[PDB]
C-alpha cells in the first residue's frame, strides 16, 4: 500500500529510465515482456491476470527516442499511451518548452498523471529525471514541477537533474537553461541530486578501469543508486527509512536541499573477490572526496548532515564502530550547530546484478545521501560561465523571440546571488 | 606583482615575524616550506582565524596539488584582504624559485596589517552606533 | 487478579514486542499456535495476567499495536509466534510521520488516536481488577514519541488511579542513526515526565558494550539487544505470576522507588550474562549473582552509577534460595560502598525472592536502581538540543504543522529544571 | 598483532623483495596462487605478521611498490610468486631519474610521493597493532636513493614513535657500475642517519667473495644474493612469527644494540652456509654455528671485523637445542677475543633461541653485531666524493635541478663528522 | 581454610609457573582438564561440581607464551580471562614497563587479584615470580608490589627473583634494569630468594649428570623447591611452619631479607639406589657449598639464621644429631649474636616425581633457606657492572625517552651502597 510514480522528460531522462527499468524488472524477477514466469507493488501494479505495467510516464518532444523504445524488447512493457511525445523538438531552447510547444503536451501529461495516482491508494511520492542543460527537457521539467505543486500541494518530489560538468561540455547555450532551470525548480522541489557526468567519467575510469565508457555505463550507475534509495520500501530491514522521512532530517533550512551522493564499493568481478570488502573499508571508500558522484570537493566545505544506506548482511555496531572513526578524523569537520549529523538505515537486500554490466555481485554496499556547504562552488562557476556571455548579451535573441521577457534573466542571476550569500551565511560559526 | 628583489633587512625583518609565529612545524628552509602554501595558510590564519579554513591545504609535494592550494588561497584568502598573486608568481614559488616566497611574504604582511587596522575601524564604528541606538532607546 | 495490558508503537516499540511476548509465551510453554503444551501446574495458574481465554481453549495475548505505517506490523505477523495477536488489535495509518514529531502528535497522531483508544478503552473495563499499562516506545523517532506520548496523556486522564509503565530507548550520541533525535527527544521528555508513574531508559549504545564486552559474542544483531531487554522487561514481573517468600507487585516497587513524584527515571540490569565458553566454569551463587548486579557494565545505560550516589535500589531474586544470605550480601553491598549511597536516608535497597526461576537458569536477578547519574543523559541530549536550536535549523518542518518555537523554549527550560531538580538532592546532606 | 609492513624502491630494491617474499611464502606454505598447503598448526597462527586476509581465503601481502620508471615491476609481475602482490600497491612514474639524486628527490620524486604515500597511509592506518616498517633500497641509484630516502623523513615525521628498518646497500669501490655513485651515497647517507631507526648495510663485493669461497660455486648471478640477502632478512623476524625460549622482537634489539641514537649501522651474516659436496661431511652443532657466526670472512660487508672492536653484538638462534650450551659458547667467544670487544660495557653480546628451524634446515644463526670497523666504508666513499668533488665533475647534472653546493658541503661535513664521532668510541677507555 | 596466591609475570616468571602448575596437579591427584577421576585447598578452589580453578594469574605484554599455554594441554585448567596478555612487548626496557605500557594493564590485573581474594578466607600471603633481567618482567613486578603494599598492606608477600648470572649473561642492558628492581622491591617485599642460572646449571652438570640442559631441567628444581616449601601448609607434619612463621625467625633486620636456598638430595634413578641417603649424609650435602642455589661462596661469609626444611619419614632425634656434627665443623661459622640459628620443619609427604623428569623417588629430602652475609658479593659486581655504563651513560637515551627521570638512577645507586654498608655493619662481632 505504499506507491511512487517517476517522470522520465527529455534524452537524457529517458535514456536514464530505461536503464533502471531494466533493473526493477530484473531485481523483482518480472521478464521484459511484463509476465512472472508481494513488493512489487511499490513500482507496478497488477492488471489483474498476469502482467506488471510500470507506474512511469515518458515525455520528450523529438520523437525519435521514444520510437526506439517502442519497438526494442521492452515494447509490450509500457501501456502504448503513456508514451507521450510531441512532433517538434525544443532544440536546446529554453523558452521554447516553456512557452510554445510545452503548453500544448503538458495537459496529456497531466491527465495521465491523474489517471496513474488515482489508481495508487498509499502514494509516497513522485520521482522525476530530467538533463538540465537542454531546452526540452529544462522546460517541460520546470513547468510540470510548476503545474504539480499547485495540483497536489505537500506531497513529495525528488529531482535526479544532472548539471553541466565544470569544463567539459557538449552544448554552448547550456548556461542560460540551466541557471533558469535552478531558478524554477529551486522554490519548487523538495530535493534535487547532483549529477554530473565528469564526475561519474572519472570514478569509471579508475575504479572499472573502462577507457572508452559510453553513456549506459553512467546511466546503470545511477540506477543502482536509485534502487539503493528506494529498496527500503521493498524490503524488510533491520532499519528502515520512508522517502517523507528526509526533510526532517538532510534539510536544514526550507531553501537549502541540494546535495551530492556517492556510492560503494565499485569494482569490478575480476578482482572483487581478492579482498574481504568489509563494512569499515567501503564505508571509508564512500567518504573519499574522489567517489562523490558530482565534481565538488568535500574538502572546502563544512558537512551539515548526512544520510548513508546500507545494505547486504551488514550488523549495525559495525556501522556505528565505523561512524565512530569517521568522527575521528581530522580532515572531516562537520558544522558547529550539528552536533551528530548521520542517519543510518540498514537493508537486508543485497544489490542485483545486471547480465552484461559492469558491477559485479557483492553482499555489501553503501550508499550515502550528503549534503554540504562545498556545493557552492558549481553555482558559482555557472555563475561566471553567465556572467560572460549576457553581459553582451549574446544568444539573448533566440530567447526573447520565443515569449519570454528581457528581465527573466536577471531575477535567475539574484536568485542565485541569494543562494550563495545563503550558503554563505549558513556555515558560519556561531 | 612585479615587486623589487628585497635588500637583507627586509629579508631579515620577513623571517624574524614568521619565526614569531607558533607554526605546526618547525622551519628549516622558508623557500621549500611554503611552496605548498599551507604554512602561509597557517601564517594568516594565526591573525585572521576566521577567514582562512587551514583543513582545504593538504601538504603536497606533487606540482598539481601546490599549485590547487595556492590558487585556493589565493581566490578565497589573499582577494579578501585586497591583494592577488599572479600565476606566473605562484609558479616561481612552487618551484622554490629563490626570492619568489620572500617578495609573497612581504606584500602579505603589509596587506595583513592594514586588514587588522580596518576590521578594528569597523568594530569600533559598529559599537559607538549600537551605543549611540541604546541612548535613544532609553529616552522612548 | 491485578493483571496488565500491553500497548506498543512505534518500530521499535513492535521489535521489542515480538521479543517479549515470544519470551513469555515460551515462559508459559505456550505454542506459536496458542495451545498450552506445558510441564508444570503453576505454568496456567496465573495466565490471566497477560492472556486472554478464547473459545477452543486457546489463548490470545492483550496487546495493543499502533503505528503510522504498516510495514512493521505487516512484518512482524510472518515473524514466529505472530499469529498469536488478534488481528483487530492492528491499528494503522496510510501516511507516516517521517521521525516529525509534530506530525505524529498534532496533525496525523491526534485523528488516528481515536480507533486504538477504542480498543484500548474495550480492553481495560472488561478485564478483572486492573493494575495498570506498560508502554514500550522509542525516544528517537518522530510518530512513536509523539503518539505514544500523547497517549500517555489520554490514559492518565481516564485511569489516574492506576499505575503506568514505560520503557523508552532514548538517542544516544555515540550511535547516531537520526538527526532530528535531539528535537523529538527533547519535546518527549516533557511530556513524559508529567504523567508516566514510572519509566526505564534504555540505550543502544549501553546494549552494545554490553554484547561485546560481557556476552563476547562476535556480531551483536537486534535480536540480541531485543532479547536482553526482554529478559529485563520480563524479571520485572515475575513474582506477580508465580509464588514466592516475598511478593511485591508493581505498586509495592512505586511507592518504595520514587521517594518524590517527578523522580521515576530508573536505570536497569539483568543478571547473570555469560559468555557461551565460559557458561561451565561459573558456579551460580548469591555472591556471584550481587557482584554481577551492581557492575558498572552491566547496567543496560551508558550512565556511570559511580558518577552518583543512589536515592534507593531494589532487587528481584528468582529461584529458591536462602533469605539469610540474600539480607546480609545486601548489606555488605551498602557497607562498602557507603560513599555511593545517599546518606539521609538509610537501608534504602529493596529485595524480593521468587520461588520460580527463568527457563534454563537456576538463578537470576533483575536489578531497578534510581540514582542521580541519569543526570548525565539529559545534560548531553539539552547540549545538542541547544546546539542544533540557536540556529533554527530543520526548525521548518515542525512550524509548519501548528507548532512554534514557544514549545521549544518551555520543553527545554523544564527539561533543565528536571535536570538541576534531581541534583539538588545529590549534594543534600543531614 | 605486532605486525610490519613492506616497502621496497629502486630496481635493486624490488629485486630483493622478489625473493624476500618467495622465502617468507615457501616458509608459510603459500603458493604461487595465495592458497595455503601447509603442515604444521604454526604455519598459520602469526600470518598476521606479513600477510593480509581477503575473500576467498586468499593472502596478499602488505607490501608497497615504487619505482620511477615501470619495467621493473611489469618484470617482477611475470616471475614466480608475483601473483601474490595487489596490483592497486604498484605505483610508478612515465619519466625515471636516469641515477640522478636530485631529480629523484627534488624534481619527479616530489610530486609522485603523494600517491605512494596515500597507499602507505591506507596500509599502516589500517593494521592492528603497528609494530614498524621495513625498508629495501640500493644506495648506488638515483631514484631509489633519493625518493627512499625522502620517504623515510615523511614517514618518520607521521609516526615518531614506530620503529623504522632499513637495508641498504652501499656502493663498493671494487665492483664500480655507476660513475656517480659516491655523489648519491654521500647524500643519502646524511638524510638516512637522523631518521633511520635501525640501518644495515649490504655490500655486492662482500656477497661474491662469499659465494666464491664458501660456497665455491662456480658462477654466481643475482639470484644468489638475493637468496642469500633475503634469508639474512627472514632470520631477523622468525622469533616474532613463532614460539621460542626466549622471544625478542625488533624493538628489543632495538634497545640492547643501540648505545647512543647515531650508532645505528650494523653489518650481519647469516650461518651455517656449505657447498653442495660438503654438505655431508659436516656435523651441525651449537660449536660449529657459533665458529662460523664470527668468521671475518662471514660479514655480509667487505669491512674486517678484526680492525676494531665491537660495542655489542646479537644472535638469533633457530631450532631446538638446550640454552646451557648456547651461553657457555657465547662466554667462550668472548673471554678468547677479549682484545676485540671494548671493555667498558661487560656481557655486550645478546642471544635469543627460537624452537622453529628453516625449512631443510635444522639449525641456523642470523648475526647482527655493531662495530666499531664499519668507519672504513665512509672513509672510502668520502675519499672518492672528495676528489671527484673538488673539480666540480658532473656537479651541473645535480645543480640544474635546484640543488647547490652547499648542501653537498654540508653532506660531506656532517658524513665526517659521523665518521670520527664514530671511532671516538674506540679508543675510549675506562 | 588456608590459601595462597601466586603471580606470574614476564616470560621467566610463565616458564616456572607452568613448571610448578604440573608439579602441583600432580601431586594432588588432579587431571590435566582439572578433573579428578582436603588438602587442594591451599592452592586451588573448589567450583561445586567437578573442576578445580588455581589461584594464579598470568601477565605478559607479549603474546605468544599466554597464546603457546592456551593451546597446551593446560588450555582447560585456567580461568580463560586471568591471562591477561598485552600486544606491545617493553623489549628489556625497564622504564616502558613502568611508566608506558604496564600503566594500562596493571588496573586488570588488581582487579582479578581482587575478585581472587574476596574467594579466600583464610589468605596467608602473596608468591610472586619474575626474571629479573627484562623489561616487563621487573617493571611489572615493581609496578604490582606498590600497588599491593599500600592496597592490602600487611599481608605478606614473597619473590623468587632470578638475577643474573656473575658472567654469563643473555642481554646487554640487564644491569640497569636488575638494579632499578632492586631499588623497588628492597623497600617492598618481605622476602626475595636468589635464583641465578649459572650455579643451577652446575648443579645439573655435577649431579644430574645433563651435558645440555634446557630452562624446562631449571625450573622443574624450582618447582620442586616451591613445593618443599610450602608442602608444611597442605600436608601432616610433626613439626609445622607456616608462612607468617619466617620475618620473626629468618629476618634480623627489616633491610635484610635476601637470602639464598639449596636441595638435596639430587640424583638420577640410575645410581640412586646403591646409596642409602640417610638424613646425616643429605644435610651434608645440603650445606655443601657447591650446592648452593645461587653463585654465592658461603665460606666468604657468616651465617645470620638457617631455616630448613625436611620431608619423607625422617626423625626428629636424626636430624638433632645432624644439627650438632654441623655446629661442630670449623668450616661453617655463625655470627657472634645468634647462639642458636636453626630453625627445624618435619613433614611425612615425600617429594613427589614428574614423569619423563630428571628426578628420581626418594623417601628423604631436605630443602634449607639460609640467611647469609656472604650475599653482598652480588651486590658488589652488578654495582660495579653498573658503574661501568653509567660513567659515559650509555643506553640512557632509551630510559630518559621513556618517562624517566635522570636523576631516578643515582638513587637506586646510593641505595645499593647503603645496603652493603649495612651488610658490612652487622657482620661486625661485638
Ligand atoms: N548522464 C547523462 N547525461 C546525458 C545523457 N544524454 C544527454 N545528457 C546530457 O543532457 C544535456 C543536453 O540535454 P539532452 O538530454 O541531451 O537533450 P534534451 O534534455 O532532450 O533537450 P533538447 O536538446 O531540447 O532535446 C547534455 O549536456 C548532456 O550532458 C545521458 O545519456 N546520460
Ligand atoms: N631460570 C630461568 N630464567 C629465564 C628463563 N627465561 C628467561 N630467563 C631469564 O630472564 C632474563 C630476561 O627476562 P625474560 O624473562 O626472558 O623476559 P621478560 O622478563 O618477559 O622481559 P621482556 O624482555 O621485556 O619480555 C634472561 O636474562 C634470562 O636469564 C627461564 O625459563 N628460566
Ligand atoms: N533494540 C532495537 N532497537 C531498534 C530496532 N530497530 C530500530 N531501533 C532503534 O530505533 C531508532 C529509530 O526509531 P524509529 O524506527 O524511527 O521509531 P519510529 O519513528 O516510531 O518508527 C534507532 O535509533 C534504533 O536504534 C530493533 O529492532 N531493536
Ligand atoms: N643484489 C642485487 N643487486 C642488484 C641487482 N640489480 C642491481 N643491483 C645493484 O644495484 C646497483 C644499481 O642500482 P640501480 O638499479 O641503478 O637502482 P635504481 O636507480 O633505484 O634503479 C648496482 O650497483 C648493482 O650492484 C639484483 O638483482 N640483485
Ligand atoms: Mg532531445
Ligand atoms: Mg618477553
Amino acid at each position: 500500500m505504499r506507491e511512487v510514480i517517476s517522470i522520465h522528460v527529455g534524452q537524457g531522462g529517458i535514456q536514464v529510465g530505461n536503464a533502471c527499468w531494466e533493473l526493477f524488472c530484473l531485481e523483482h524477477g518480472i521478464q521484459p515482456d511484463g509476465q512472472m514466469p508481494d513488493a512489487f507493488n511499490t513500482f507496478f501494479s497488477e492488471t489483474g491476470a498476469g502482467k506488471h505495467v510500470p507506474r512511469a510516464v515518458f515525455l520528450d518532444l523529438e520523437p525519435t527516442v521514444i520510437d526506439e523504445v517502442r519497438t526494442g524488447t521492452y515494447r509490450q512493457l509500457f501501456h502504448p499511451e503513456q508514451l507521450i511525445s510531441g512532433k517538434e523538438d525544443a532544440a536546446n531552447n529554453f523558452a521554447r518548452g516553456h512557452y510554445t510547444i510545452g503548453k500544448e503536451i503538458v495537459d496529456l501529461c497531466l491527465d495521465r498523471i491523474r489517471k496513474l495516482a488515482d489508481n495508487c491508494t498509499g502514494l509516497q511520492g513522485f520521482l522525476v529525471f530530467n538533463s538540465v542543460g537542454g531546452g526540452t527537457g529544462s522546460g517541460l521539467g520546470s513547468l510540470l514541477l510548476e503545474r504539480l505543486s499547485v495540483d497536489y500541494g505537500k506531497k513529495s518530489k525528488l529531482g535526479f537533474t544532472i548539471y553541466p560538468s565544470p569544463q567539459v561540455s557538449t552544448a554552448v547555450v547550456e548556461p542560460y537553461n540551466s541557471i533558469l532551470s535552478t531558478h524554477s525548480l529551486l522554490e519548487h522541489t523538495d530535493v534535487a541530486v547532483m549529477l554530473d557526468n565528469e564526475a561519474i567519467y572519472d570514478i569509471c575510469r579508475r575504479n572499472l578501469d573502462i577507457e572508452r565508457p559510453t553513456y549506459t555505463n553512467l546511466n546503470r550507475l545511477i540506477a543502482q543508486v536509485i534502487s539503493s534509495l528506494t529498496a527500503s520500501l521493498r524490503f524488510d530491514g533491520a532499519l528502515n527509512v520512508d522517502i517523507t522521512e528526509f526533510q526532517t532530517n538532510l534539510v536544514p533550512y526550507p531553501r537549502i536541499h541540494f546535495m551530492l551522493s556517492s556510492y560503494a564499493p565499485i569494482i569490478s568481478a575480476e578482482k572483487a573477490y581478492h579482498e574481504q570488502l568489509s563494512v569499515a573499508e567501503i564505508t571509508n571508500s564512500a567518504f573519499e572526496p574522489a567517489n562523490m558522484m558530482a565534481k565538488c570537493d568535500p574538502r572546502h566545505g563544512k558537512y551539515m548532515a548526512c544520510s548513508m544506506m546500507y545494505r547486504g548482511d551488514v550488523v549495525p555496531k559495525d556501522v556505528n564502530a565505523s561512524i565512530a572513526t569517521i568522527k575521528t578524523k581530522r580532515t572531516i569537520q562537520f558544522v558547529d550547530w550539528c552536533p551528530t549529523g548521520f542517519k543510518v538505515g540498514i537493508n537486508y537486500q543485497p544489490p542485483t546484478v545486471v547480465p552484461g554490466g559492469d558491477l559485479a555481485k557483492v553482499m555489501r554496499a553503501v550508499c550515502m545521501i550528503s549534503n554540504s556547504t562545498a556545493i557552492a562552488e558549481v553555482f558559482s562557476r555557472l555563475d561566471h560561465k553567465f556572467d560572460l556571455m549576457y553581459a553582451k548579451r549574446a544568444f539573448v535573441h533566440w530567447y526573447v523571440g520565443e515569449g519570454m521577457e528581457e528581465g527573466e534573466f536577471s531575477e535567475a542571476r539574484e536568485d542565485l546571488a541569494a543562494l550563495e550569500k545563503d550558503y554563505e551565511e549558513v556555515g558560519i560559526e556561531t | 606583482m612585479d615587486a623589487p628583489p628585497l635588500n637583507e633587512e627586509e629579508l631579515n625583518q620577513i623571517y624574524n615575524w614568521i619565526d614569531g609565529i607558533p607554526l605546526s612545524r618547525p622551519k628549516k628552509n622558508i623557500t621549500r616550506d611554503f611552496a605548498d602554501g599551507c604554512m602561509l595558510a597557517e601564517v594568516i590564519s594565526h591573525y585572521c582565524p576566521k577567514l582562512v579554513e587551514v583543513h582545504n591545504y593538504s601538504q603536497a609535494h606533487s606540482v598539481t596539488q601546490k599549485l590547487y592550494n595556492w590558487n585556493t588561497l589565493n581566490q578565497r584568502v589573499l582577494k579578501k584582504m585586497g591583494f592577488q598573486i599572479s600565476k606566473n608568481d605562484i609558479d616561481c614559488i612552487i618551484n622554490a624559485v629563490p626570492d619568489a616566497v620572500e617578495r609573497v611574504l612581504k606584500v602579505c604582511q603589509i596587506k595583513l596589517d592594514k586588514y587588522l587596522d580596518d576590521q578594528k575601524k569597523k568594530k569600533d564604528q559598529q559599537q559607538y552606533i549600537e551605543n549611540a541606538q541604546m541612548m535613544q532607546n532609553g529616552n522612548k | 487478579m491485578r493483571e496488565i495490558v500491553h500497548i506498543q508503537g512505534g518500530q521499535c516499540g513492535n521489535q521489542i514486542g515480538a521479543k517479549f511476548w515470544e519470551v513469555i509465551s515460551d515462559e508459559h510453554g505456550i505454542d506459536p499456535t496458542g495451545t498450552y503444551h506445558g510441564d508444570s501446574d503453576l505454568q496456567l495458574e496465573r495466565i490471566n495476567v497477560y492472556y486472554n481465554e478464547a473459545t477452543g481453549g486457546r489463548y490470545v495475548p492483550r496487546a495493543i499495536l499502533m503505528d503510522l505505517e504498516p510495514g512493521t506490523m505487516d512484518s512482524v505477523r510472518a515473524g514466529p509466534f505472530g499469529q498469536l495477536f488478534r488481528p483487530d488489535n492492528f491499528v494503522f495509518g496510510q501516511t507516516g510521520a517521517g521521525n516529525n514529531w509534530a506530525k505524529g502528535h498534532y496533525t496525523e497522531g491526534a485523528e488516528l488516536i481515536d480507533s486504538v483508544l477504542d480498543v484500548v478503552r474495550k480492553e481495560a473495563e472488561g478485564c478483572d481488577c486492573l493494575q495498570g499499562f506498560q508502554i514500550t516506545h522509542s525516544l528517537g523517532g518522530g510518530t512513536g514519541s509523539g503518539m505514544g506520548t500523547l497517549l500517555i496523556s489520554k490514559v492518565r486522564e481516564e485511569y489516574p488511579d492506576r499505575i503506568m509503565e514505560t520503557f523508552s530507548v532514548v538517542p544516544s550520541p555515540k550511535v547516531s542513526d537520526t538527526v532530528v533525535e535531539p528535537y523529538n527527544a527533547t519535546l518527549s521528555v516533557h511530556q513524559l515526565v508529567e504523567n508516566a508513574d514510572e519509566c526505564m531508559v534504555i540505550d543502544n549504545e549501553a546494549l552494545y558494550d554490553i554484547c561485546f564486552r560481557t556476552l563476547k559474542l562476535t556480531t551483536p544483531t537486534y535480536g540480541d539487544l531485543n532479547h536482553l531487554v526482554s529478559a529485563a522487561m520480563s524479571g520485572v514481573t515475575c513474582c506477580l505470576r508465580f509464588p514466592g517468600q516475598l511478593n511485591s507487585d508493581l505498586r509495592k516497587l512505586a511507592v518504595n522507588l520514587i521517594p518524590f513524584p517527578r523522580l521515576h527515571f530508573f536505570m536497569i540490569g539483568f543478571a547473570p550474562l555469560t559468555s557461551r565458553g565460559s557458561q561451565q566454569y561459573r558456579a551460580l551463587t548469591v555472591p556471584e549473582l550481587t557482584q554481577q548486579m551492581f557492575d558498572a557494565k552491566n547496567m543496560m545505560c551508558a550512565a556511570d552509577p559511580r558518577h552518583g550516589r543512589y536515592l534507593t535500589a531494589s532487587a528481584l531474586f528468582r529461584g529458591r534460595m536462602s533469605t539469610k544470605e540474600v539480607d546480609e550480601q545486601m548489606l555488605n553491598v551498602q557497607n562498602k560502598n557507603s560513599s555511593y549511597f545517599v546518606e539521609w536516608i538509610p537501608n534504602n535497597i529493596k529485595s524480593s525472592i521468587c520461588d520460580i526461576p527463568p527457563k534454563g537458569l537456576k538463578m537470576a536477578v533483575t536489578f531497578v536502581g534510581n540514582s542521580t547519574a541519569i543526570q548525565e543523559m539529559f545534560k548531553r541530549v539539552a547540549e545538542q538540543f541547544t546546539a542544533m536550536f540557536r540556529r533554527k535549523a530543520f526548525l521548518h518542518w515542525y512550524t509548519g504543522e501548528g507548532m512554534d518555537e514557544m514549545e521549544f523554549t518551555e520543553a527545554e527550560s523544564n527539561m533543565n529544571d528536571l535536570v538541576s531538580e534531581y541534583q539538588q538532592y545529590q549534594d543534600a546532606t543531614a
